[PDB]
RNA sequence: GCAGUCAAGCGUUCAUAGCGACAUUGCUUUUUGAUUCUUCGAUGUCGGCUCUUCCUAUCAUACCGAAGCAGAAUUCGGUAAGCGUUGGAUUGUUCACCCACUAAUAGGGAACGUGAGCUGGGUUUAGACCGUCGUGAGACAGGUUAGUUUUACCCUACUGAUGAAUGUUACCGCAAUAGUAAUUGAACUUAGUACGAGAGGAACAGUUCAUUCGGAUAAUUGGUUUUUGCGGCUGUCUGAUCAGGCAUUGCCGCGAAGCUACCAUCCGCUGGAUUAUGGCUGAACGCCUCUAAGUCAGAAUCCAUGCUAGAACGCGGUGAUUUC
RNA sequence: CUCUUAAGGUAGCCAAAUGCCUCGUCAUCUAAUUAGUGACGCGCAUGAAUGGAUUAACGAGAUUCCCACUGUCCCUAUCUA
RNA sequence: GUGAACAGCCUCUAGUUGAUAGAAUAAUGUAGAUAAGGGAAGUCGGCAAAAUAGAUCCGUAACUUCGGGAUAAGGAUUGGC
RNA sequence: UUCAUCUAGACAGCCGGACGGUGGCCAUGGAAGUCGGAAUCCGCUAAGGAGUGUGUAACAACUCACCGGCCGAAUGAACUA
């Protein structure tokens, strides 16, 4: 099996977990759960959402 | 020739026309192969052939019943690999009773189940899921 | 006049009455037909429903669109510590059915099974089987006489086994005792097997094996008093309905001038005995085997217990049976897993399943990590520790 | 309304494949009449919705016989009611009609089932308008609009739920009786084969799915949120802060658990006896004959296997049975 | 050309809240319309202050279609008092 | 106080804390809510509910008795500092 | 009940023959026993219809009425209830 990545939060997605969203431009978005899916639908910025790997990278958290 | 897909387009649903035939939407009036149950609306899923009319589009396509094939669903369904997925919208393409497309191109993605079910949809398709 | 539109009736008339099962342990009402050429073996096993998880495996089904592809499936985990054999029952056949001639018990019975014979164990003098254990005083002559009666009679032989709840995380502390038919030949050696196994444990791997179709017999989750709309699935009456809409509108014609048994009525839902067949064993896991949740593809040295424990159950420490799909009953409930009554050869049976991965993320939430090691590796150092 | 009998004819020939005149015998009571026996100290009067069951004069599905049955399709008929028999536009409508799917969209009963189950569009009080009629008040199976749908806590029935008594108490069982369930399609392949000049074009075996139904289940996905769990926001109040109250759950995002969805997943058994029918042997009747004696196969049928309940006045095995 | 009246329904309007036949006919609206609308009119039985025709605005009046919207429904589920 | 406001919501003075209670949290209710995808397919009928909503700026059709229609329709903005 | 056949050999059964004038007359596009109308003859005859059916376009070719070979005692038809 292959572990996917949450398009919003960077979380690791295991088989069957979360949802997959195909945008009209054929882009694929994987969400590990309804929280990340709902923030994406609300058009929040992961770089602004403080628990996402994208925010942690932009803010040099962990490193 | 296809596993069950959560029905998301009951009779009366209007999806976008994804082909270049001159139709802008398809209005579901029936679903091929659908069963019977009192009060239950016939409902389509990705890859189903429906009977539909063109509500808006070129006048030559309107005011008549024609087969269509659902290429995008937007109602979440579960693939056997455990993936719950959905598109941004519901979309279909006009076809004849034998499954051949009336148009010559699809705009936007096409569900993999539909592409496997209908080779003409697959041949005219761009991105597939 | 006629119905004016045909629909199938709501509910199954063969599962009536929708009453509470008389016991929390569902009775095995039929054992597999005896083939007296095979060795002596139990026809069923007792376990406790721990909970569900999900697995990943490669489907082997030629002609399927998912042949040699990956499929995610739901599985149920049944905690199955070995059952202790404590007795044997002989059944003679009669023009009035089967009839127990006599039961021979083991000499020493654990407190687990002894509790089953007591409503108030804590204040009893625990006299159960104290005079019976004296039947083994010097030679066990009476015990051997009863076993000889069973051999001379008793066309059907069943052992009495009890669970070891002390090995489960359950608080119940009172074992479940059940009769399991012994299949295999020579009723004499059925009796010999039972006598030799007195006071001894039998593990689930000696009863069940990988890929085997089994049946699950359990009392379903109870839901109390239920109205027709959910108890039977009848159509909700329109919003305009005076006096409520979660009802059946016409509960009968004028004649017969009686409500008929087939009309949906409100009553108890759930807590019914159910025997559901053809659940494939996906794993026969052992408690002592660390890497219980591991496969030949995952190799993560982890057990079957999800992170944080099986919700409302605890941790799997014993032998366990992983069946495909779902089985009747809720978590912590005693379940009887029995061998199939027929030889299924349908290519859905007979398929050799190899698990590729077993989910162990927490079921207490949207579990993100399979192991605490993976959680630490993803999250880095936190303030508390790690 | 449905079904027979006869058989002049139709069916290119040919009465009876399928039909069938002139006649004639019936059945049914889902038509409408006829009657006025019951009800006028009152049986709630259309239709629909909902739900159960029953009938068979069978639309489909099973197995078959016949054909003007080459195949395919169809038609006639037998056992058959086990199983299903739909979504819509217009109309109060029943009925009708069309669109459409479907294996098929069969007909009916149950106080023209079903109003203390609903609804109240219609009819069928009182308001009002029109047309025709009437001098008029007013009439109108003419049209139109508005118009209170009451009560169960009793008995039974039904659904579930306790329970005295059998020395007590406990555990494990048996199984009388009662119920019972699965359903239908598609695709691949057989096979572009059999068959057919051709056009076309099967089936059995095998495989993957699906429809309708049913029983569970909550790993996942989704829904639900008083977890008032975390955060945010408005207004006001606690001098400010922190932290809070109130806004009838203040509002918003996320939200675990639980519950739950063909909106999720899993599961839904195999033996015998038969019906129609086709056969064996074989007389009656030197032949013939599935039938008479005997006998073989055989249906979605039946009875079992299996599944649910367990007789609270059916039964068995087993443990312990009170020093005072 | 007849019979005939007090006068023989004029201007208008209509299957209209007035048309039996009738779900009239044509067109439009829909996949499908006994609905709606526009036309037609030998109109059972339309029609001129018993007011005719029309009308901006107004209407808890009757009606049809469309967009939005939704648990009305598919098909139900859940929560609170 | 907010606010256009005698609106709603919170507060001061004053007044009251009165409605039979206790325990549970089944069905069916009454009242209040939410709901994937579809969006009136429900129904006689969109009944009920939802959606809209304040203010500022832009923009506003047929028709009209010239007065209206009109908040037509249709858009954009709004906090804090 | 009635009428028939029958040791001068019945019924059934199996087997043999089932001819010639003659493609009888008429027609028909063709019609030979057999799509039809009409005539129902004669010889050989133990016996054979100008034909009981199948068959051909017509032929042909099979088949039956009819008579024989075998068997040997009963049998057939139409009615009545
Ligand atoms: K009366
Ligand atoms: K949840
Ligand atoms: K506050
Ligand atoms: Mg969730
Ligand atoms: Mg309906
Ligand atoms: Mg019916
Ligand atoms: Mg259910
Ligand atoms: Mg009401
Ligand atoms: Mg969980
Ligand atoms: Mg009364
Ligand atoms: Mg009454
Ligand atoms: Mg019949
Ligand atoms: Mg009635
Ligand atoms: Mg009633
Ligand atoms: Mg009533
Ligand atoms: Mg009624
Ligand atoms: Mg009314
Ligand atoms: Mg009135
Ligand atoms: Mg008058
Ligand atoms: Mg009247
Ligand atoms: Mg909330
Ligand atoms: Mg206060
Ligand atoms: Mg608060
Ligand atoms: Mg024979
Ligand atoms: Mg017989
Ligand atoms: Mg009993
Ligand atoms: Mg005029
Ligand atoms: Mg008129
Ligand atoms: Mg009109
Ligand atoms: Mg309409
Ligand atoms: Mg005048
Ligand atoms: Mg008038
Ligand atoms: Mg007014
Ligand atoms: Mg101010
Ligand atoms: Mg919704
Ligand atoms: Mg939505
Ligand atoms: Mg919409
Ligand atoms: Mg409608
Ligand atoms: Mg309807
Ligand atoms: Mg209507
Ligand atoms: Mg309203
Ligand atoms: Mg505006
Ligand atoms: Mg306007
Ligand atoms: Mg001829």
């Amino acid at each position: 099996m292959k572990v996917e990545i949450d398009s919003f939060s960077g979380a690791k997605i295991y088989p069957g977990r979360g949802t997959l969203f195909v945008r009209g431009d054929s882009k694929i978005f994987r969400f590990q759960n309804s929280k990340s899916a709902s923030l994406f639908k609300q058009r929040k910025n992961p770089r602004r959402i403080a628990w996402t790997v994208l925010f942690r990278k932009h803010h040099k958290k962990g490193i | 020739t296809k596993f069950r897909i959560s029905l998301g387009l009951p009779v009366g649903a209007i999806m976008n026309c994804a082909d270049n035939s001159g139709a802008r939407n398809l209005y579901i009036i029936a679903v091929k192969g659908s069963g019977s149950r009192l009060n239950r609306l016939p409902a389509a899923s990705l890859g189903d052939m429906v009977m539909a009319t063109v509500k808006k589009g070129k006048p030559e396509l309107r005011k008549k019943v024609m087969p269509a094939i659902v290429v995008r669903q937007a109602k979440s369904w579960r693939r056997r690999d455990g993936v719950f997925l959905y598109f941004e919208d519901n979309a279909g393409v006009i076809a004849n009773p034998k499954g051949e497309m009336k148009g010559s191109a699809i705009t936007g993605p096409v569900g993999k189940e539909c592409a496997d079910l209908w080779p003409r949809v697959a041949s005219n398709s761009g991105v597939v899921v | 006049s006629h119905r004016k539109y045909e629909a199938p009736r709501h509910g199954h008339l063969g599962f009536l009455p929708r009453k509470r099962a008389a016991s929390i342990r569902a009775r095995v009402k039929a054992f597999p037909k005896d083939d007296r050429s095979k060795p002596v073996a139990l026809t069923s096993f007792l376990g406790y429903k721990a909970g569900m998880t999900t697995i990943v495996r490669d489907l082997d089904r030629p002609g399927s669109k998912f042949h040699k592809r990956e499929v995610v499936e739901a599985v149920t985990v049944v905690d199955t510590p070995p059952v202790v054999v404590v007795g044997v029952v002989g059944y003679v056949e009669t023009p009035r059915g089967l009839r127990s001639l006599t039961t021979v018990w083991a000499e020493h019975l654990s407190d687990e099974v002894k509790r089953r014979f007591y409503k108030n164990w804590y204040k009893s003098k625990k006299k159960a089987f104290t005079k019976y254990s004296a039947k083994y005083a010097q030679d066990g002559a009476g015990i051997e006489r009863e076993l000889a009666r069973i051999k001379k009679y008793a066309s059907v032989v069943r052992v009495l086994v009890h669970t070891q709840i002390r090995k489960t995380p359950l608080a119940q502390k009172k074992a479940h005792l059940a009769e399991i038919q012994l299949n295999g030949g020579s009723i004499s050696e059925k009796v010999d097997w039972a006598r030799e196994h007195f006071e001894k444990t039998v593990a689930v791997d000696s009863v069940f094996e990988q890929n085997e179709m089994i049946d699950a017999i359990a009392v379903t989750k109870g839901h109390g008093f239920e109205g027709v709309t959910h108890r039977w699935g009848t159509k909700k009456l329109p919003r305009k309905t005076h006096r409520g809409l979660r009802k059946v509108a016409c509960i009968g014609a004028w004649h017969p001038a009686h409500v008929m048994w087939s009309v949906a009525r409100a009553g108890q839902r759930g807590y019914h005995s159910r025997t559901s067949i053809n659940h494939k064993i996906y794993r026969v896991g052992k408690g002592d085997d660390e890497a219980n949740g591991a496969t030949s593809f995952d190799r993560t040295k982890k057990t079957i217990t999800p992170m944080g424990g099986f919700v409302h159950y605890g941790e799997i420490k014993n032998d366990f049976i992983m069946v495909k799909g779902c089985i009747p009953g809720n978590r912590k409930r005693i379940v009887t897993l029995r061998k199939s009554l027929y030889t299924n050869t349908s290519r859905k049976a007979l398929e050799e399943v190899s698990l590729k991965w077993i989910d162990t993320a927490s079921k207490f939430g949207k579990g993100r990590f399979q192991t605490p090691a993976e959680k630490h590796a993803f999250m880095g150092t936190l303030k508390k520790d790690l």
